[PDB]
């Protein structure tokens, strides 16, 4: 949170045990930007030599 | 009487002496889809999409030009079609151009629709894909050869109907062009309907052009004028 000094010592003592994720959301654990671009699989089929279309 | 006793899928029916194989599917509500075969012109081999098996007997055979003795048992369903079926779409897919966005039959190209309700749902050969060069020939008919399947059914239609005999197919193994190779102007009465037998995109209409789209047309029944044959 903000610089906060015995008003988090009132919201302390008031809904007891606080400051874990502060309700707002708005610090760090933004995951940045896909740091590596994704790239997919494939599942099954996409496969020669397997398969005709009539067993799947 | 001059009548025999055939099954399909274990269900009789009483055909004529003679009559073919795709035409006793017919009887019974089976279409055995096809190309190069068409009800008025004369039968080639040349698709290759009407193979069908026959039960006891090893080979495939082709529904198109196949007489129908006493006591075939045709089995449409059985997986040696299917896989028959699956392997024909797959060799015509080999070799054709992605024109659908741009050709002119997208909603109605028998590619499209015997593509999805028989063929594989995945192609594959990376390396490949010939192309043709591409003839102009009437002002009526636009002609992108590239998306020709090679199906003889033009050929067959002008020389037998039409009668001008004037086009044919030249070349062999990937390379066989289909048209005039001489360049020459091909036009006659009768000649436009050329652009409704060829199951592709590659014959299409000059003048109606990229215009409109058959699934977005509303039809309605009408008759002639301009000739007396109603
Ligand atoms: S000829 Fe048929 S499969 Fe080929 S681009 Fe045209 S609509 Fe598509
Ligand atoms: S031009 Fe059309 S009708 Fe003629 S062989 Fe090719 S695909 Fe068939
Ligand atoms: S109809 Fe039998 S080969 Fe085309």
């Amino acid at each position: 949170a903000s610089a906060t000094r015995l008003i988090q010592g009132l919201r302390n003592w008031a809904s007891g045990r606080d400051l874990q994720a502060k309700l707002q959301l708005r610090y760090q654990e933004i995951s940045k930007r896909t740091q590596p671009p994704p790239k997919l699989p494939v599942g099954p089929s996409h496969r020669l030599s397997n398969n005709y279309y009539c067993a799947r | 009487s001059n009548l025999i006793e055939v099954f399909v899928d274990g269900q009789s029916v009483m055909v004529e002496p003679g009559t073919t194989v795709l035409q006793a599917c017919e009887k019974v509500g089976m279409q055995i889809p096809r190309f190069c075969y068409h009800e008025r012109l004369s039968v080639a081999g040349n698709c290759r999409m009407c193979l069908v098996e026959i039960e006891k007997a090893p080979k495939v055979v082709a529904a198109c030009a196949m007489p129908v003795m006493k006591g075939w048992n045709i089995l449409t369903n059985s997986e040696k079609t299917k896989k028959a079926r699956e392997g024909v779409m797959e060799f015509l897919l080999a070799n054709h151009p992605l024109d659908c966005p741009i050709c002119d039959q997208g909603g109605e190209c028998d590619l499209q629709d015997q593509s999805m309700m028989f063929g594989s749902d995945r192609s594959r050969f990376l390396e490949g894909k010939r192309a043709v060069e591409d003839k102009n020939i009437g002002p009526l008919v636009k002609t992108i050869m590239t998306r020709c399947i090679q199906c003889t059914r033009c050929i067959r239609f002008a020389s037998e109907i039409a009668g001008v005999d004037d086009l044919g197919t030249t070349g062999r193994g990937n390379d066989m062009q289909v048209g005039t190779y001489i360049e020459k102007m091909f036009m006659s009465e009768l000649s436009g309907n050329i652009i409704d037998i060829c199951p592709v995109g590659a014959l299409t209409s000059k003048p109606y052009a990229f215009t409109a789209r058959p699934w977005e047309t509303r039809k309605t029944e009408s008759i002639d004028v301009m000739d007396a044959v109603g």
